[PDB]
């Protein structure tokens, strides 16, 4: 997963779960990417499906 | 099953929109970006209740799309919920709408402006959406917008969450009632 096209001020919301290394399970690369953007860089991807 | 529930394609979970008909073929609506590469549709994370097949995907430009029944057994109920569905009708601006999503469950808000254009990225446009308060999270894609007895339409997407509030969209039912030519019952 590649977060470089974000922000996105909109996202469909499809369920395809992604771990955070915040231990919170993102329902989308979409959810997820727009968290990165917003935590300035600092999250990252744990690994796919819920945490 | 009903609107609002989960439904599993090869790829993720979506919600069912509204049971639909045309004579005697039953089918489901759901958001085109749903449908958009999935064949067969389940009714559990095990994929052990078949519920169907895409017969028609419409995303980006549009968000719509219809699965054809091909479970004999299972009841396909018109309504959202316990909620009876009767009609579909047009948004407008200031109309007390309510979703129904399998994330979420029921939440409720109001119109708040129609013929939105949504940029998903990518090229991934849509327009002619109905903008709303409403919240909505992954897993509630596709499903039922809608106000008393009347289907309005299928969540698209939108920003924020039900925690901190949000803004979502949703394709006008109609538009996808008339391309396929069915109906809600």
């Amino acid at each position: 997963v590649d977060c470089s096209e974000y922000p996105k001020p909109a996202c469909t919301k499809e369920y395809r779960p992604l771990c955070g290394s915040d231990n919170k399970t993102y329902g989308n690369k979409c959810n997820f990417c727009n968290a990165v953007v917003e935590s300035n860089g600092t999250l990252t991807l744990s690994h796919f499906g819920k945490c | 099953i009903s609107g609002g529930d989960a439904i599993y394609s090869s790829t993720g979970r979506c919600s069912l929109g509204f049971n639909v008909r045309s004579g005697s073929t039953y089918y489901f609506l759901t958001a085109g970006h749903c449908t958009d590469g999935a064949t067969t549709w389940w009714a559990n994370s095990a994929r052990t209740t078949v519920l169907g097949t895409t017969s028609g995907s419409s995303f980006p430009n549009n968000d719509y799309g219809i699965v054809r029944y091909t479970n004999t057994t299972i009841p396909k109920d018109g309504t959202v919920g316990g909620q009876d569905i009767t009609s579909a009708a047009n948004a407008t601006v200031g109309m007390a709408v309510t979703r129904r999503g399998s994330t979420t469950g029921t939440h409720s808000g109001s119109v708040t402006a129609l013929n939105a254009t949504v940029n998903y990225g990518g090229g991934d446009v849509v327009y002619g959406m109905i903008r709303t308060n409403v919240c909505a999270e992954p897993g509630d894609s596709g499903g039922p917008l809608y106000s008393g007895t009347r289907a309005i339409g299928l969540t698209s997407g939108g920003s924020g969450n039900c925690s901190s509030g949000g803004t979502t969209f949703f394709q006008p039912v109609t538009e996808a009632l008339s391309a396929y030519g069915v109906s809600v019952y």
